[PDB]
């Protein structure tokens, strides 16, 4: 069964052969297989594989703490080194050649004479001592001092053991081995070694140069800063963010967050050039994958984590969960791993991060005091990494996996603000923002950072350009993109069973179940916030976007939807009321309109006749918009606050949402009309609607009451779902196969439930910011065909648009100033009723796009109209510049006020920066607050704390270590002085948590204790519904709902149960569900004279009725306004029933359409056709007939004008085993003369019996085909033969059929003699089986 | 207030 040990013991299989002994004997460890262990894994001592989390966590897991080794900051040494002393106050190790010459070299000072202690420096005792090497003089007398490699023993300062100096800090800059010497250096090849220590790069390689952003331009100068070349400039106030290269291809790529663009350009300046535009808003920093042709690129408008290709092409999201914070990001692509900085997260905690080069393992490489961590950069040849942080201000570096921390600066008077590092060989420059220059620094330790080149704005990102920075290595994608369809991102090493490379598709695709071929995405969750629109996959277990942001520099996004047949969305955006349309891949943007929107709300799609639904809030109405050509026109019109409408194609039917006090839910038809309420019982803010596909059930939610319902199209069969938990203010919806999506204003976030019942709740999103709908694209629902989008025809044949109505029917519609012809389908112009309008007022300025904007905004400087349109050739005459604007001498520019004289070169010819007041005067900002060399004024409490408050860094000078701050300031040990609005603030300011640690909390009386006591929240989220303290102390307690009754101030609905407010009790409008709150003991309401009652109750001034608007909400001022003036038998049919001369009432769907139904033809006579009109849903021939509209191309000439089969296009039929009928219809050629006609056309070529040349009796020889109709059909109404021999014009018209058959009288049908008064009824109206034939049972 | 911002 198990294993046992040559030792006669059983182990288990799993422990066996695992680095543990087990039994004595070794047996299960003598073999060997412990290969080696993966990307995810740390590779302890003794070969021993645990996971990437498990270190430095706290567990000796190795057993020999190889992953537990330096945790910790570098809190004191471990006795110190050899031939160094330690410094008792702090830790710090200074040798003998500075311990008692006369200097403090340490922050104590202990190293010398002291006069409160008494110790001097001198020899002693050393003389007993008799140490292995040397005495030499300490503050205790002489102690003993050893060379390299002698170490004193345990507790044995007489005695030196051999040390290995290979284990010091910086003892050689690249590589040590012990073996020789005690220790000896060693460099990478490429490298040469100096000195004996110090390895530099061979001359063999063309030149080493740095590059970095002046904070406006892209610089670059020498490795000792002897000349600098501005590279690249910036235009139109671009400002340079973050830099990296190619040396193979010389280019040297840089970001733009204040022109939103991405840049890349030769090292000689050349051919610079764009490489992204869209949907990069804010790229911090950057990095480049120089063996696979990559550009990873960081986000932070939409915090994520791209790559692209050098070019800038292929595109794909890597990184998106948690990701909080991006700022700073490096990579070593020889080795495999993704390194990128976050300083802080969806989590409060901020960390820096492990990855791999496509995203996945991702890992806390260092998580304890690191504040605000910034970019990074990597020692390529020792394994290490280096970040800077803003916050605790230090520069720390740890190995790849996170293990032996060590810290290289630290201090306010160090890097009181760093941003962005590079290392080249043993140098990290680093940028600072507080001294306000690029700084070099030794990367072992400094005590005093250099001086690179002081800018006088805050620089940013560094890069040091040289080809030892980029080791060569094998690219695993080269052998033909290995493999993958459209995108290969390089991994790991070890990941892909070895292969090293993970295959990705560009947005709009999804890998197939190989992992190797892309498909077309089918699914996936679209939502709106107010930053960005988004899409993302249903599955929770990943998180990436499967579209591109869609985001703008003004952005308030509200109303989405989706065009699945062109993988095209549209959204809205109320900060420039425009309604837009996008690509999925993020190309082709187009606007819809932008003309008289006011507050869009929310939009739909009808895929089949391609209208485009959406809600004015401001204009309070619906509009509704063909996309094949603009046409636009208000549908509804009177609405008081109208919200999310939905549609529903195939029914024909659309739904919107009012929320005004008499709430309600509407429904109508396409068209826009007979609109009536469907749910307007026991509602309150509905504000978000949904469909069910799959049962036609209408789903909407209420935020009043906080509840989600559903029900029938109809309104019938009203359903609510259980209690959401957290649900207090909800406003998208979406239903999508079993799940209902919803957003909740309140949480912040996308929740999920069940589409059943209350589900289980399952956050999608959590700090979403401000939050709007949601949308379920699904390219498989966008499937269907009414008659608006059948084949044969186009649009209904209707022009413009075509209204899908119930019951599987059609109405034609077309815009504003257009009205219906006679014929119901084609539209004229109307401008008597509805005149032509402009597009802007006489005050305003109508822009080239159609949005409108105020007539003192043209030439102002700033784009208004999204087009530019308000700033084109301005500066010219009749074009001046606004009042407003600053106006360029020469060349006719206008620019805004506030470029005028702020320091840069705005106008073309630098009319804005030439003699402009110099004159800061005796004007002093208050005693209270310091003054800086910009004039500008802060606190003097802002002084010194390492925060770049002055903008010019006056604040910030000559800041000393002395430890000396001002009273109000508190001061961290080492770290930096700090204002008291920070101080027991629940952040940790400083350093080792010093301003936090040990203090109170304390509460005004507007906020409540959570019971732990670990935060202080307000008052209004006590009680509210949603779980603020982490111990949940704010909701416990809160007042109960007595079981059955409601609250005090709640009336209670006798037919249903539920609660409502008292204020709607007695109010004219029954909200419960049987009308129970409007009972017969109300107080009637009394209106004064002087007023108007309005049907709703409202009282309102009677001179304002037909004034020009519905001043009630309700239509009753506005709907009375006739006041403008100008300036035979007796029977009888039913109400739907036409009426014939001769009686005998017909459907007024019969009325022409030229079927004879009344016998005379009253119902097709030409005087009652004169004026008749057809029925919007019936099609309306060139005769001016009505025939229902499925009879319109069916091969058969019903209209009789074959009007209705005019302009039909038939697909042609396969001839070559099928035949075509002379009127189009495709039948198989088995079926020509088969025995039946089937073509039934006009020709009646198909049935001609072509194989007999004759038929026996019984079943009767038919006229001109052979056909074997039986006389009993004969003039039937139909031609059975369709040849004329049962209408036969030589039977039933000579005289009564054969010896052996009788003709009915309706129809006239000859039928056989023992048909005839056989007792059953066998004509139509029974004139077979009469009471005057007699015959009997 | 049920109000877009
Ligand atoms: C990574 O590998 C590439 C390709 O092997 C290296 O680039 C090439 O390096 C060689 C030297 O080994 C260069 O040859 C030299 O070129 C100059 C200029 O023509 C010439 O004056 C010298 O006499 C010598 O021939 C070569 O130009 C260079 N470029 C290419 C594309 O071949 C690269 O140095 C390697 N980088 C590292 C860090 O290993
Ligand atoms: C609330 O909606 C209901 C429908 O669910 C309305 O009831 C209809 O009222 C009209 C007359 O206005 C009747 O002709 C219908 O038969 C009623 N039911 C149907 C089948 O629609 C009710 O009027 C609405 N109430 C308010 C205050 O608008
Ligand atoms: C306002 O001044 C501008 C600048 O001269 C004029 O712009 C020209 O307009 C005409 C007609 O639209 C165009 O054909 C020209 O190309 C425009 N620019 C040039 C080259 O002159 C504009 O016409 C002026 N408007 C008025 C009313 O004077
Ligand atoms: C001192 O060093 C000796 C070396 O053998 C060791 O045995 C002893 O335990 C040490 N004592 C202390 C207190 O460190
Ligand atoms: C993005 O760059 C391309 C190429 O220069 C250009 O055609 C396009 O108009 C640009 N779009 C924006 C928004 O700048
Ligand atoms: C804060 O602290 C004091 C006690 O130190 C307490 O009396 C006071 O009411 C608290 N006030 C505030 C501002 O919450
Ligand atoms: C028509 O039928 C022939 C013979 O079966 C076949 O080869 C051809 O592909 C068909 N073409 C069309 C358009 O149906
Ligand atoms: C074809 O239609 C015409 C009327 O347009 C009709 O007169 C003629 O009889 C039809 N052809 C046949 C074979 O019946
Ligand atoms: C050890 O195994 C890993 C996977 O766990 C890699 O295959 C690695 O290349 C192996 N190392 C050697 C030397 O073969
Ligand atoms: C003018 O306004 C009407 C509505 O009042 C229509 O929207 C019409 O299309 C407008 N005309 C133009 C040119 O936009
Ligand atoms: C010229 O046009 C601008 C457009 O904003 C202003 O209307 C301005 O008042 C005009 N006149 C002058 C003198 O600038
Ligand atoms: C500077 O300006 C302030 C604000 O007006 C006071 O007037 C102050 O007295 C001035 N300081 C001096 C030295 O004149
Ligand atoms: C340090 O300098 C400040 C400067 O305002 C004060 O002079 C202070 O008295 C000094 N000494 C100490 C111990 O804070
Ligand atoms: C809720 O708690 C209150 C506390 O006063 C009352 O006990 C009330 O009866 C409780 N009701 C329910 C349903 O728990
Ligand atoms: C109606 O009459 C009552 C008295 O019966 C009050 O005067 C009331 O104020 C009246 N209504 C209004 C709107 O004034
Ligand atoms: C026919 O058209 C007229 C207007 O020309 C009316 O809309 C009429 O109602 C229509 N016919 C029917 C039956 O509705
Ligand atoms: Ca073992
Ligand atoms: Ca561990
Ligand atoms: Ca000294
Ligand atoms: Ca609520
Ligand atoms: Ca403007
Ligand atoms: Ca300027
Ligand atoms: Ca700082
Ligand atoms: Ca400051
Ligand atoms: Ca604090
Ligand atoms: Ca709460
Ligand atoms: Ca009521
Ligand atoms: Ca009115
Ligand atoms: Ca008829
Ligand atoms: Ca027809
Ligand atoms: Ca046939
Ligand atoms: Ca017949
Ligand atoms: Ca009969």
């Amino acid at each position: 069964k198990e294993f046992e040990c040559g030792s006669g013991e059983c182990i288990l299989r799993a422990y066996v052969c695992d680095h543990d002994n087990d039994c004595e004997d070794n047996s299960d460890e003598r073999n060997c297989n412990y290969d080696t262990c993966g990307g995810h894994q740390f590779t302890c001592s003794n070969g021993q594989c645990i996971n990437q989390n498990w270190v430095c966590d706290g567990d000796d897991d190795c057993q020999d703490s190889g992953d537990e080794d330096g945790c910790e900051s570098n809190q004191s040494h471990h006795r110190c080194y050899p031939r160094e002393w330690a410094c008792p106050g702090s830790g710090r190790c200074i040798s003998i050649d500075k311990v008692c010459d006369g200097v403090p070299d340490c922050p104590e000072g202990d190293d010398e004479n002291n006069v409160t202690s008494g110790r001097t420096c001198g020899m002693g005792v050393c003389s007993v001592l008799n140490c292995e090497y040397q005495c030499h003089q300490t503050p205790f007398g002489g102690e003993c001092f050893c060379p390299p490699g002698h170490i004193i023993n345990s507790n044995d300062s007489r005695t030196c053991i051999d040390f290995d100096d290979c284990q010091i800090w910086g003892i050689c800059d690249q590589k040590c081995e012990n073996r020789q010497g005690r220790h000896q250096c060693l460099c990478e090849e490429g490298y040469i070694l100096e000195r004996g220590q110090h390895c530099k790069s061979s001359d063999s390689f063309s030149a080493a140069s740095v590059i970095f952003s002046n904070g406006r331009d892209l610089l670059v100068g020498d490795l000792h800063g002897r000349n600098f070349r501005i590279l690249a400039e910036s235009k139109n106030r671009g400002m340079v963010m973050g830099v990296d290269f190619h040396y193979q291809k010389h280019r040297v790529f840089w970001t733009d967050p204040m022109q939103e663009k991405v840049f890349s350009t030769d090292i000689n300046g050349l051919n610079t050039q764009e490489i992204l535009n869209v949907s990069v808003d804010t790229p911090e920093n950057l990095a480049v994958d120089w063996i696979n042709n990559k550009l990873y690129l960081v986000e932070t408008k939409v915090n994520r984590i791209d790559v692209v290709n050098l070019e800038g092409n292929q595109r794909v999201t890597l990184i998106t969960e948690n990701l909080g914070h991006p700022r700073g990001i490096a990579l070593d692509p020889t080795v495999g791993y993704l390194f990128f900085s976050d300083w802080g997260s969806l989590s409060g905690q901020p960390k820096v991060e492990r990855a791999f080069m496509d995203g996945s393992n991702r890992k806390d490489l260092v998580t304890t005091k690191v504040g605000w961590p910034a970019g990074i950069t990597l020692d390529l040849v020792s394994k290490r990494v280096y970040w800077v942080d803003s916050r605790y201000d230090y520069i720390e570096t740890v190995t790849y996996d996170g293990i032996q921390r060590k810290t290289v600066a630290r201090g306010g008077s160090l890097v009181p603000h760093p941003f962005g590092i590079s290392l080249f060989e043993e140098h990290v420059f680093f940028t600072d923002w507080t001294k306000m220059a690029v700084m070099k620094a030794s990367k072992f330790t400094e005590t005093n950072p250099q001086v690179y080149h002081q800018s006088s704005l805050r620089p940013h990102g560094v890069t040091v350009y040289h080809a030892l920075r980029q080791p060569n290595a094998t690219n695993p994608c080269g052998s033909n993109n290995g493999g993958c369809a459209q995108v290969c991102v390089l991994s790991h090493r070890t990941d892909n069973g070895g292969l090293g490379y993970r295959c990705k598709c560009e947005f709009g695709f999804e890998l197939d179940d190989d992992e190797h071929r892309c498909v077309a995405v089918k699914n996936f969750l679209l939502f709106s916030s107010k930053t960005a629109v988004r899409g993302i996959p249903f599955t929770l277990s990943t998180q990436e976007d499967v579209m591109v942001p869609v985001t703008g520099s003004p952005s308030f996004f509200v109303g989405i939807d989706f065009d699945a047949q062109h993988s095209t969305v549209f959204y809205s955006d109320l900060s420039k009321d425009i309604i837009y349309k996008q690509k999925i891949d993020g190309t082709g943007k187009e606007v819809i309109t932008a003309n008289r929107l006011e507050s869009v709300e929310c939009l739909t799609f009808d895929w089949i006749s391609r209208n485009l639904y959406w809600t004015d809030g401001g204009l309070k109405s619906v509009t509704v918009l063909r996309l094949a050509d603009k046409s636009r026109r208000q549908i509804i019109s009177n609405l008081n606050n109208p919200r999310s409408i939905v549609v529903h194609p195939t029914a024909g039917y659309m739904f919107l949402s009012d929320w005004f006090r008499p709430a309600k839910i509407m429904r109508a038809w396409s068209d826009g009309s007979h609109l009536m309420p469907i749910v307007n019982t026991s509602l309150g803010w509905p504000n978000g609607l949904a469909i069910d596909w799959s049962a036609s059930r209408l789903y909407w939610v209420d935020a009043f009451f906080d509840k989600i319902e559903h029900s029938t199209l109809d309104g019938l069969d009203r359903k609510r779902l259980g209690h959401v938990d957290q649900m207090t203010h909800p406003f998208g919806l979406t239903v999508f196969k079993d799940n209902v999506f919803i957003t909740d204003w309140r949480l912040g976030a996308i929740i999920r439930v069940r589409k059943s019942d209350g589900g289980d709740m399952t956050v999608i999103r959590r700090g979403i910011s401000s939050v709007m709908h949601v949308k379920a694209y699904d390219a498989d629902l966008q499937t269907g065909s009414n008659y608006c989008s059948q084949t044969t025809h186009a649009n209904g044949d209707c022009s413009h648009f075509c209204f899908p109505v119930p019951n599987f029917q059609r109405v034609c519609g077309c815009p504003y100033g257009m009205k219906l012809q006679r014929d119901q389908m084609t539209c004229e112009g109307d401008p008597a009723r509805e005149p032509p309008t402009q597009q802007c007022g006489s005050l305003s300025f109508p822009c080239n796009n159609g949005k409108c904007v105020p007539s003192f905004f043209r030439c102002d400087g700033v784009d208004d109209c999204h087009d530019n349109s308000d700033e084109h050739q301005c500066g010219v005459f009749n074009n001046t510049c606004s009042p407003s604007a600053f106006a360029c001498v020469r060349g006719g520019q206008c620019i805004p006020g506030q470029w005028h004289c702020d320091r840069q070169n705005d106008c073309l010819d630098g009319s804005d920066e030439q003699n402009c007041p110099t004159h800061a005067t005796s004007s002093t900002c208050p005693s209270t607050s310091f003054t800086c060399d910009n004039h500008v004024c802060i606190p003097k409490d802002w002084v010194c704390d390492t925060d770049n408050d002055c903008s010019d860094g006056s604040d910030e000078k000559n800041c000393q270590a002395s430890g000396t701050c001002q009273p109000t300031q508190f001061r961290c040990p080492d770290h930096r002085c700090i204002s008291p609005l920070y101080v027991c603030d629940g952040d940790k300011d400083c350093a080792d948590g010093s301003d936090e640690a040990g203090c109170v909390l304390n509460c005004t009386s507007a906020q409540f204790k959570c019971a732990d006591g670990s935060s202080c929240i307000n008052s209004r989220y006590r009680c509210d519904g949603v779980y603020d303290c982490r111990d949940n102390s704010d909701e416990a307690g809160c007042p109960t709902r007595p079981p059955g009754m409601c609250h005090l101030d709640e009336f209670q609905c006798q037919g249903d149960g539920t609660c409502i407010p008292n204020t709607w009790e007695c109010d004219g409008h029954p909200d419960c569900i049987h009308g129970s709150d409007e009972h017969t003991g109300c107080v009637p309401k009394t209106c004064s004279p002087t007023h108007f009652l309005c049907d709703n109750g409202n009282c309102i001034y009677k001179a304002w009725i037909c004034d020009g608007d519905n001043d009630c909400r309700d239509m009753s001022d506005e709907k009375d306004c006739p006041t403008q003036p100008f300036h035979d038998t007796g029977t009888r049919c039913n109400q739907l029933q036409f009426t014939c001369l001769n009686g005998h009432c017909i459907n007024q769907d019969w009325k022409c359409d030229n079927d004879n139904d009344c016998g005379d033809g009253s119902d097709e006579l030409p005087t009652v056709c004169a004026f008749h009109t057809c029925r919007s849903t019936a099609f309306t021939c060139g005769n001016g007939r009505c025939v229902p509209y499925h009879y319109r191309c069916d091969y058969y000439n019903d209209c009789g004008d074959n009007s209705d089969e005019a302009g039909c296009l038939f697909r042609n039929c396969n001839s070559t085993t099928e035949f075509t009928c002379s009127n189009g219809r495709c039948i198989p050629l088995s079926y020509v003369c088969n025995g039946i006609n089937n073509c039934h056309d006009n020709d009646t070529s198909d049935e001609k019996n072509c194989p007999p040349h004759t038929c026996p009796p019984d079943f009767t020889k038919c006229q001109t085909t052979n056909i074997c109709v039986p006389r009993a059909f004969l003039c039937d109404g139909d031609n059975d033969c369709g040849d004329g021999s049962d209408e036969n014009p030589i039977y039933c018209a000579s005289h009564t059929c054969r010896s052996n058959e009788f003709q009915c009288l309706s129809p006239q049908r000859c039928i056989p003699s023992y048909w005839f008064c056989d007792g059953e009824a066998d004509c139509a109206d029974g004139s077979d089986e009469p009471d005057t034939c007699g015959h009997s049972v | 207030x049920n109000x877009x911002x």
